């Protein structure tokens, strides 16, 4: 019957933050408070909800939003924010509801001279929309100048290589997130409890 | 999952020419849209080349008119022909799998171990 939140988190390899996982989950038992005083993870921020309350009231679903940016750029998984990764990877909507988890994860995503597999999006024609994902592989424009299809002056390949190392500053370390979107539009319940 | 191997490297006279071979395996969801990238070793590692799913090929202004990409999805092999070659084009080279989806199953891509390209006078 019990929920399979161990596979989300607990996860051998995590998505690139433009290119975000989700799974929905549904039909099922979800002991929350072995998330929220669980206290390996660092950040925990519940928005539009009481973190005890959560563990006995009921959803449509619950979607796990799974990806890796920068420790400093946590800030921007939370609504009203601004910059590269609200902007232009993962946006959350102004009036959210859910929790946000990220741990520290430079002893798993770091390797010596740089993990390259973790990657962000600079750059691109304008902001994302709530829960908008882009995976463009399509040459930026930043002049008024032509690209020719050519990276160069002002034309500009619009993803990149974060390249952790274990040597990286603790802003410049990995972080884990996970975002617990919750909803509850019209037909039935199906989270919750005990 | 995919394992990417770079081949085809080393050592040559300046002007000449070399043909890199990225052979894929156990595959996945999608096809990838691809890329080559390089290591000036030093300068960090840097855009060369891609080529989409629909087919459109940028090259990064280096190589413009000199590098040639292109796959035969026959093989599963990915080639970078590589023409009048100076030494700057020395590096390790690496191929680069992109992002793609299909519907919730979501490949993020992965690099290949590399081959160094080496140039001189």
């Amino acid at each position: 019957n019990l929920c399979p939140f161990g596979e989300v988190f607990n996860a051998t390899r995590f998505a690139s933050v433009y290119a975000w996982n989700r799974k929905r989950i549904s039909n099922c038992v979800a002991d929350y408070s072995v998330l929220y005083n669980s206290a390996s993870f660092s950040t925990f921020k519940c928005y539009g909800v009481s973190p005890t309350k959560l563990n006995d009231l009921c959803f449509t679903n619950v979607y796990a939003d799974s990806f890796v940016i920068r420790g400093d750029e946590v800030r921007q998984i939370a609504p009203g924010q601004t910059g590269k990764i609200a902007d232009y990877n993962y946006k959350l909507p102004d009036d959210f509801t859910g929790c946000v988890i990220a741990w520290n994860s430079n002893n798993l995503d770091s390797k010596v001279g740089g993990n390259y597999n973790y990657l962000y999006r600079l750059f691109r024609k304008s902001n994302l929309k709530p829960f908008e994902r882009d995976i463009s592989t399509e040459i930026y424009q930043a002049g008024s100048t032509p690209c020719n299809g050519v990276e160069g002056f002002n034309c500009y390949f619009p993803l990149q290589s974060y390249g952790f190392q274990p040597t990286n500053g603790v802003g410049y370390q990995p972080y884990r997130v996970v975002v617990l979107s919750f909803e509850l539009l019209h037909a039935p319940a199906t989270v919750c409890g005990p | 999952e995919v394992q990417l191997v770079e081949s085809g490297g080393g050592s040559v006279q300046a002007g000449g020419s070399l043909r890199l071979s990225c052979v894929a395996s156990g595959y996945t969801y999608c096809s990838y849209d691809m890329s080559w990238y390089r290591q000036a070793p030093g300068k960090e590692r840097e855009f060369v080349s891609i080529i989409r799913r629909d087919g459109s090929t940028a090259y990064t202004d280096a190589v413009k008119g000199r590098f040639a990409i292109s796959r035969d999805n026959a093989k599963n092999t990915l080639y970078l022909q590589m023409n009048s070659l100076e030494p700057e084009d020395t590096a390790m080279y690496y191929c680069k799998s992109w992002a793609c989806s299909s519907g919730e199953y979501l490949y993020q891509g992965d690099w290949g171990q590399g081959t160094q390209v080496t140039v001189s006078s």
